[PDB]
RNA sequence: GCCGGCUAAGAUCAAGUGUAGUAUCUGUUCUUAUCAGUUUAAUAUCUGAUUCCUCGAGGA
């Protein structure tokens, strides 16, 4: 309602305010990274989700200090925005949209890819779920490595290091391991394989199908 | 803020496709590559349906995919070159329904790099050597062997580096259990970086280079190198040994050339054009993919142009020498990234964008009235043909593919309660607007 | 004259002696060995078949890169055998 | 001038006793020089030096490489000398040194490639018909090498001609030997030419000469061994003659034919494999009674090969093969025969692997009680191999009783301490498991009698047995005379022999590790003060076992000894982190972790800081390692405040120790450090603003380890903040400081990303001063070699000038 | 120095820019979805875009100075 | 055959980034253009100094180390652990381009 | 450091001591000057040329 978000072909995001009574468009914030933006989506009054030509998704948020009423420090704008999320998808995203997919479910961020893929990014609501899924990802990175010789953490850090994303496509490969390795993985999380499978299915059915 | 990523619908675009006996039985399967997904398909010879058997996320970028088989074996392997600095060899396990990694060999740093190999992958037709190559100076060769338990052994790599060199394509050459050979389309740019006039940039030719691996002496040597008439795209292995001559087909702009080392002259055939074409007259014509079909009696090729026209290429031969190249118009299908000709008479078409197709090859041989072009025919001026609807092929199956998705909106535009996905996808005259709903039909 | 070989590494496994057993060949760390060391064919031949990659004594166990060197992809250079001229 | 070229080609001494750079320089120059020097002088001088009686291995390797390179260039000028070279290097192919053989084969291969096939054949043909058997072997091996170099079809006509020679049987013999050597040398690469070779050599099996038949059978066996598991259609014209011959021949030729049969059987189907086995089996059963021992070895090999196929089933084997096998081969005469002893053991194990363990095990277990101990050790070896490969499932009450009684009687009737009876006892008890309840009293009595006395070489073997069997000893719910054994092992703690003390400590540890500290007889407050003086022993096994025992005690029985003694023990263990051996260090780390977890971090940390303040270098480094261990076992939350309080001391050499400890702490804890980066940031700021060089070097090391420790965990804010303080040190001339700065920069390249590093390098890449340009291009090359691909998305836009186009237009496309 | 694409205190603008153009073209050839983007943008087959990039590999940024 | 400061200031889009030595570079136009990129912190400013990066003035004599507030408020159980992780605050941090130099502490 | 300066702001050339390494100390001198070349981001450095006053002496 109040602000304007601009996407540059090579710079990431510019924040502008329209002065209704002065008839002025003033730049009051920008970013510190070059991004080849393909699409953008507003998440709330301060946060923007962006996509890239090189296959990355990022979330950028204004610091709470941010002053809207303006009338460079890096040859740019005086105030900067912080990057709170970085993820390499592996395919070029051209659509981002916040929506609820199932009746009586929760809101997720649905993205779309140039290869015909569809995916979601969903938020965690508690620290326990986040910690459990983080440990699952850690243990599956070592005992179930990618098939063609790639490092999983290095692949999701292709252009920028990963920040605050858990790869649920690596995590659901637990259901396709052999029972011996499923037991070796599950007994480190202090759990049985059926409980891990149920916990994996719960977060998926909470948001998507 | 902490996020969890989930995939709802995997990618359906195909980059590479190979076929072979990957389960060890007599039926044939296809292995297709998505960007980061590997997938095994099996078309049913009774109904013509294509079923997906296995699909695995590899968490990388697949750049080259080959199949090979050792002498005396009944099972095909899979060689993958990716954006890692490793070459991998895989084996399908039908009883476990998974891909088992056989070998891993590390040779360089990760990423899609200029001089680290992984873009080009060639294999010896008898299965005793494999070559991995970058776009620049570095090339590596691995020798493949077998122990007494019939397991695959890999050797240490042999280097074939050559500075200031660009590679367009590499293929293995079919010799008769002689020393393995590899052919490369190469270009040297050293002279072009030293001439400020800009005349060394022009007047620079592609070469066709042959690399011979001497298994007795264990080294790779440059044997032959010849400059070409114009710049060509990919190469085609001609079946040799006791069934066919042993050379290469060079696909180029407006031409296709046969070449072999020795006393064999060069044979050129111009690519026919459509009669009363409506396209800009300044544009040339290239081939975009090819498919070989070898039979115990004869062989032929299937090449497709940018307009989507498949021609059937045969080779008129002598005891050892080739005398003519003959081209004949076969059919028109969408532009494909890969084509696989299957025994039991099926053609699989994986398009660059949109749905993929499986065709039944209905008419074997060629009993027809349409003209057959040749390299022996004199022309001052080019050949012309008339495109027509399908005559040699019948459509049996169609696999849906959302690639490329260009715009999406999630909304309840009908008066259900669940929202639908409205997807503007496709390119050219094959674009469409698709409505997606969660459920079964 | 402490220089690495830096030749194309083959299928031969690097070896460490009783004095260097826990060491990393590149950074000399002792924490978290992660990746098995490979050496070229001229470093693994004849009398050179089993030898410490750091010093050159009789090998007793496998040489490893540390997790820190593996993260930075320092295991992707050539043969890490210390050679003196 | 002639010696002109000689004096200048002393290049080979330039290489032989020379430096590696001039080695390769003279190599290249002599390669360029070879064609003009001429093969005459070059070989006239090199072949003597290669014939030198005391040349080295790698000198020989370099000489062979020189030969290879000077042979590649001069190709068709080597012909008039080929013969000569061969007489020098036709030996080295039957040499007992493997690498000598490899070098000779490489030399002959490069010689055959340099010359032609006709030349090699013309020089090698006169020695085909020689009478000296020493020449006909090197000739065949050299012909095999030439076939491997120039290809098999290039030699196929000469072969087809030479083994049809009606002139003499020596030529035919040598041709068939050439085929055999080709098979032996090339292996599974002969498969496309298998039928050609077989039809070339097949007519020799029916020759009038007996030496030709034998060599033909040996060549068939070699081809079949090279072909496995492929190729049976190519062996079809040999099945009739081979079996008719094994039916009619007798002796050496019979042995050759039987070897051929045995190598051919595993290639067939069930029908043919089953049908052919019956025939060769009646013949082999007849041949069981042979006095010759070579014949026995061949018969054993053929039995093992045929009994391992699918066409032969266990019924026919137990009905026809087992009675004569066990009646003729199992006598102590086989035991003193060292040649076929291992063959008999392997054949019997592989028989049991198909027919079933029970029958074999019975038939030989009745023989465990015997007057000869050689026959006892043989049976024990076979039994424990079968037990380890299959187990004791179908072993029943009678067989279990017999096994136990036999192994017990064999244990006591032992002259010299051997590993055979030890391993047999161990694996038998371990395979029986919870089934041996009363033989547990029996075995305990036996080991008590063996451990009581007799020279401590029986006592250390008894201690090894206890150490390897205590698990099944206690898991059968028995603990009392377990304590009776532990009491005696305790009394056997003062021993002059360290080897026996190691086994005693191992047995004691295996006991206390498997029985609970609960309800167990020998008190810990008695064992541990008796145990602490042994930690200063200098034997490796004693040290390792003592440290492991103290670690187990501290892990489970920590509440039985005062904390002061634990403090003394840990302060003594501090010195063992310098051990030259890896197992000592591993056990010391484990035990220190246990003691720290037991007595608490506070007091040990205070003592470790005091010790870090006052000692020499190595002890301070070990103290740093100990602080890192304490902080990892007890969360670094308990160590960091006390360590940061020590940086507050206004005195150098104390702050530097704190910085070294923080460096190693972060390097050691890795991923656990993500919760502690905010706490150490102001201290690193202070240390990076300091004038002292060691301060900044160590702070850079800390930054590097912290960066590589947290990666993918979202700690980029503090790392960018710290980079703002690390970067001004790039203009430092001191080598150690700049080395640490480069390490920290390459760690931040991973943790923070290459985009930030390129942003820091851009303005200096083209500075007017050459110093700035040198430094910045070094940093940029380090950033470029790692992650060259990511930089594609980060490069800044550069505008076109009048002459050149610099905009990348494809990235400006907008779909 | 042995790695192609590295620089030094005497590197010029032209060498830097042709190095980044050349590895940009190689990165386009490698990544499957960037080539898709370009082939949709300029309405060409992917084989044609690949061949055009390979042809541009030879002399990007024009011929050198003086 | 080299620019002057005022002459090069007339050619560039951003003249306030031009400095004394910038006219003495091998390619001043690229140097000034990279000095104007919308990022890319500048050089540490003491390359031309002659005092080895440590100023011997400004009275650096001061308190050794002031621990954070969370430092002050067995030795402490899991309850004081709870205290140390409830009291833990984020310290003052400088953003991407704020390089340190000898003077900027007072 | 003290209230612009009091020559502790730099370079250099010989010798001593000593370390695995960094180093530490003494004599010094410091062009007080100009031009040309080398060179340095610029200095620097190096390479060459260049009647008088006072009370037998000194300075320029
Ligand atoms: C500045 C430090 C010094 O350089 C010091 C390490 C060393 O230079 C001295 C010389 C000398 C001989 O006195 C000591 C050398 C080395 C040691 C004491 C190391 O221990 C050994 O050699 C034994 C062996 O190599 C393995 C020891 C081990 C497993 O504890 C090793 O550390 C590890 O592998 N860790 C520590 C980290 N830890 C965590 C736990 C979670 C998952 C695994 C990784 C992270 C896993 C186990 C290092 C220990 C000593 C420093
Ligand atoms: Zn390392
Ligand atoms: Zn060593
Ligand atoms: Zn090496």
């Amino acid at each position: 309602g109040h602000r304007v978000i601009v996407s540059d072909v090579q710079e990431s995001f510019i924040w502008v305010r329209y002065k209704r009574n002065e008839n002025q468009l003033i730049i009051f914030a920008d970013d510190t990274y070059p991004r080849w933006v393909t699409t953008a989506s507003l998440l709330d009054y301060d946060t923007v989700a962006g996509a890239d030509k090189f296959g990355n998704i990022c979330v950028v948020r204004l610091p709470p200090n941010t002053n809207d009423e303006v009338d460079g420090l890096l040859n740019g704008a005086s105030q900067k925005a912080e990057v709170i999320m970085n993820y390499h998808v592996g395919e070029t995203v051209l659509s981002l949209q916040k929506t609820t997919l199932i009746p009586g479910g929760s809101e997720s961020l649905v993205y779309t890819t140039l290869s015909g893929g569809i995916g979601i990014l969903v938020p965690f609501t508690s620290h326990e779920d986040h910690d459990f899924f983080q440990h699952v990802e850690m243990h599956l990175r070592s005992e179930h490595p990618p098939l063609c010789g790639r490092d999983h953490l290095s692949f999701r850090s292709y252009y920028f290091p990963v920040k605050n994303v858990i790869d649920g496509d690596l995590c659901e490969q637990f259901n396709s391991m052999e029972p011996n390795k499923q037991k070796n993985v599950s007994e480190e999380l202090d759990r049985t394989p059926p409980e891990v499978s149920k916990k994996l299915e719960d977060i998926r059915t909470r948001y998507a199908f | 803020m902490f996020l969890y990523n989930l995939t709802l619908q995997r990618a359906t675009g195909i980059s590479f496709a190979i076929h072979g006996n990957f389960s060890g039985t007599k039926q044939q399967e296809i292995v297709v590559s998505r960007g980061k997904i590997l997938e095994l398909l099996r078309p049913d010879p009774n109904t013509g349906k294509v079923h997906t058997l296995l699909t695995v996320e590899v968490f990388g970028v697949i750049r080259s995919l080959m199949a090979f088989r050792l002498t005396g074996g009944t099972k095909d392997y899979i060689v993958v070159g990716s954006d890692s600095g490793r070459i991998v060899i895989l084996e399908y396990q039908p009883s476990k329904n998974m891909f088992e990694k056989i070998h891993q060999e590390t040779f360089g740093k990760s990423g899609c790099r200029r001089i680290v190999p992984g873009q080009f992958l060639a294999v010896d037709p008898k299965g005793r050597a494999v070559m991995i190559s970058a776009i620049e100076k570095q090339k590596l060769v691995y020798i493949l062997n077998r122990d007494a338990a019939a397991r695959l052994t890999i050797s240490s790599p042999l280097e074939a580096h050559k500075a200031n060199t660009l590679v367009y394509h590499v293929v293995g050459v079919d010799v008769g259990f002689e020393n393995p050979m590899f052919a490369c389309l190469e270009m040297d740019y050293e002279e072009a970086d030293n001439d400020p006039t800009g005349e060394a940039a022009a007047n620079t030719q592609q070469t066709l280079t042959f690399y011979e691996l001497d298994l007795g002496l264990n080294h790779v040597v440059r044997k032959y190198s010849e400059p070409l008439e114009e710049h060509g795209n990919f190469l085609i292995t001609v079946p040799g040994g006791s069934d066919g001559p042993s050379g290469v087909l060079i696909c180029s702009e407006n031409y296709i050339t046969y070449k072999n080392f020795g006393d064999q002259p060069d044979i050129r055939c111009p690519i026919p054009r459509r009669r009363n074409d409506l396209d800009d007259p300044e544009r040339g014509m290239i081939f975009v993919c090819s498919a070989t079909h070898k039979t115990k009696s004869m062989f032929f090729f299937l090449a497709q142009t940018e307009q989507g026209d498949i021609f059937k290429i045969t080779l008129e031969t002598d005891e050892d020498m080739v005398t003519e190249i003959r081209l004949k118009y076969f059919d028109t299908v969408p532009v494909a990234a890969a084509m696989c000709v299957l025994k039991t008479g099926f053609l699989f078409v994986a398009s660059e964008f949109g749905n993929h197709y499986l065709y039944q090859i209905a008419h074997l041989g060629d009993d027809d009235e349409e003209p057959e072009f040749s390299s022996a025919m004199p022309l001052e001026d080019t050949f012309f043909f008339q495109p027509r609807p399908l005559k040699n092929l019948v459509l049996v199956d169609e696999l849906d593919s959302l690639s490329p998705i260009l715009f999406c909106q999630i909304a309840d535009l009908a008066n259900e309660d669940t929202p639908q996905l409205y997807v503007a996808c496709g390119r050219g005259p094959r674009s469409s607007l698709r409505v997606l709903r969660h459920g079964l039909e | 004259d402490l220089i690495f070989c830096r030749k194309q590494a083959g299928v031969a496994i690097g070896r460490l002696c009783e004095k260097c057993d826990g060491k990393c060949v590149i950074c000399d760390s002792y924490v978290r060995p992660c990746t098995l060391v490979r050496i070229c064919d001229e470093c693994n031949y004849g009398s050179y078949q089993g030898r410490c990659v750091i010093c050159g004594g009789p090998g007793v166990s496998d040489a490893y890169y540390c997790k820190e060197c593996t993260i930075q992809e320092k295991d992707r250079d050539g043969c890490p055998k210390i050679v003196n001229l | 001038e002639e010696q002109k070229e000689r004096k200048i080609m002393k290049l080979l001494l330039k290489i032989k006793n020379g430096t590696p750079p001039m080695r390769k320089a003279a190599l290249r120059q002599i390669t360029d020089k070879a064609r003009e020097f001429g093969a005459g002088p070059l070989f006239n001088q090199i072949l003597p030096l290669l014939m030198s009686p005391t040349l080295e291995d790698q000198e020989r390797h370099l000489l062979v490489k020189v030969i290879d390179r000077i042979l590649y260039k001069l190709d068709d000028l080597v012909r008039p000398y080929v013969h000569k070279i061969l007489v020098v290097i036709e030996p080295l192919l039957i040499d007992e040194d493997y690498y000598a053989r490899v070098e000779g084969r490489e030399i002959i291969s490069n010689l055959a490639k340099a010359a032609g096939l006709a030349t090699m054949i013309s020089t090698m043909r006169p020695d085909i018909d020689n009478m000296d058997e020493y020449v006909r072997n090197t000739t065949a091996r050299a012909f095999a090498v030439v076939a491997s170099a120039l290809g098999i079809p290039s030699l196929l006509p000469f072969l087809k001609a030479v083994c049809k020679s009606k002139k003499s049987w020596q030529a035919r013999h040598t041709g068939i030997k050439i085929v055999q050597q080709i098979a032996i040398l090339m292996g599974c690469a002969i498969l496309p030419h298998l039928r050609s070779l077989v039809e070339i050599i097949e007519h020799g099996l029916v020759d009038e000469q007996q030496k030709v038949r034998t060599i033909s059978a040996l060549a068939i066996a070699a081809l079949a061994e090279a072909a496995t598991p492929y190729g049976i259609e190519s062996f079809d014209s040999v099945l009739k003659p081979l079996w008719k011959g094994i039916r009619q021949h007798r002796g050496k030729g019979l042995a050759a034919f039987l070897k051929a049969i045995g190598y051919l059987i595993p290639l067939m189907d069930a029908e043919y494999a089953n049908y052919y086995t019956r025939e060769v089996m009646l013949i082999l059963i007849r041949e069981f009674q042979s006095p010759d021992e070579e014949m026995k070895k061949i018969v054993l090999k053929v039995v093992k090969q045929c009994c391992g196929t699918d066409g032969v089933e266990a019924n026919y084997i137990k009905t026809e093969i087992l009675p004569p096998f066990f009646k003729h081969f199992w006598q102590h005469r086989m035991a003193l025969d060292r040649r076929n002893y291992r063959q008999l053991v392997d054949t019997t194990v592989e028989l049991a692997n198909k027919v079933g363990a029970a029958e074999i095990i019975s038939r030989i277990v009745d023989d465990l009680k015997d007057e000869a101990e050689q026959y006892r050790k043989m049976v024990m070896e076979t039994i424990e191999k079968i037990m380890g490969n299959l187990g004791a499932a179908d072993i029943d009450h009678k067989l279990e009783e017999q096994l136990i009684d036999g192994i017990l009687y064999a244990f006591q009737e032992q002259t010299t301490e051997d590993s055979v009876m030890l391993n047999g006892f161990g694996t038998v008890v371990n395979a029986l498991g919870k089934r041996v309840k009363p033989y547990l009293p029996q075995i305990c009595g036996t080991v008590l009698w063996r451990l009581n006395n007799k020279s401590a070489k029986v006592r250390q073997q008894a201690a090894d047995l206890i150490s390897r069997t205590a698990v099944v000893m206690k898991t059968c719910q028995e603990e009392k005379l377990m304590g009776h054994l532990g009491v005696v092992l305790y009394e056997y703690l003062g021993e002059e022999y360290p080897e026996v003390l190691g086994s005693i400590l191992g047995a004691l540890k295996a006991i206390v590790n498997v029985i609970g500290m609960h309800k167990m007889t020998p008190p810990i407050k008695d064992l541990l003060p008796r145990l602490t003086p042994i930690l200063k022993n200098r034997h490796e096994k004693v040290q390792e076992n003592c440290i492991d025992l103290v670690g187990r005690i501290a892990d489970r029985g920590a509440e039985y000894v005062s904390a002061r003694e634990w403090m003394r023990i840990c302060f003594e263990l501090l010195e063992l982190l310098k051990a030259h051996k890896k197992a000592i260090r591993r056990a010391t780390v484990n035990t220190f972790g246990y003691i720290a977890k037991a007595i608490g971090p506070h007091d040990v940390l205070a003592t470790l800081l005091n010790n870090l303040k006052v000692q020499e270098r190595q002890n301070r480094v070990c103290t740093t390692v100990a602080i890192a261990i304490v902080a990892e076992t007890c969360s670094p939350f308990t160590v960091l405040p006390a360590l940061m309080n020590e940086y507050r001391v206004p005195e150098l050499n104390v702050q530097n120790g704190v910085l070294k400890s923080l460096s190693f702490l972060f390097e050691y804890i890795g991923e656990m450090g993500k919760d502690y980066i905010y706490a150490v940031t102001p201290l690193l700021e202070d240390a990076l603003m300091d004038r002292d060089l060691v301060h900044r070097q160590t702070a850079s090391a800390v930054v590097q380890h912290m960066s590589l420790g947290v990666y993918g965990f979202g700690c980029e804010d503090s790392l960018n903040h710290l980079l703002n303080y690390v970067w001004p040190n790039v203009f430092e001339t001191s080598p150690h400081v700049i080395q640490a700065v480069m390490g920290a920069l390459e760690g931040l390249r991973v943790a923070i990303g290459p985009c930030r590093m390129l942003q820091y390098c851009l303005q200096g890449l083209f500075h007017p001063a050459r110093k700035v340009r040198d430094v910045y291009w070094k940093i940029y090359n380090s950033i470029y070699i790692g992650s060259q691909d990511a930089l594609i998305a980060h490069y800044p836009r550069i505008y076109n000038d009048d002459k050149n186009t610099y905009i990348r237009y494809e990235l400006d496309y907008i779909l | 120095s042995k790695y192609i694409g590295t620089g030094h205190a005497d590197t010029t603008k032209w060498e830097w820019l042709v190095n980044q153009h050349r590895d940009s073209y190689c990165s386009y050839m490698g990544h499957f979805d960037l080539l898709n983007y370009f082939a949709i943008a300029e309405n060409e087959s992917k084989a044609r875009v690949r061949f055009n990039l390979m042809e541009k590999m030879l002399q990007p940024c024009g011929p050198p100075a003086d | 055959n080299r620019f002057t400061v005022a002459e090069l200031k007339q050619l560039v889009a951003r003249p306030d980034v031009v400095e004394m030595h910038d006219v003495t570079a091998q390619d001043p136009k690229l140097l000034v253009h990279l000095k104007a990129t919308r990022n890319s912190v500048p050089v540490p400013r003491h390359w031309c100094f002659k005092r080895k990066y440590l100023q011997g003035k400004r009275g650096i004599e001061k308190p050794p180390f002031e621990l954070p507030d969370f430092i002050k408020r067995d030795i402490d159980y899991q309850k004081l652990h709870d205290a140390f992780f409830k009291w833990q605050t984020k310290p003052k941090l400088t953003i991407h381009g704020d390089l340190y130099y000898e003077g900027k502490e007072f």
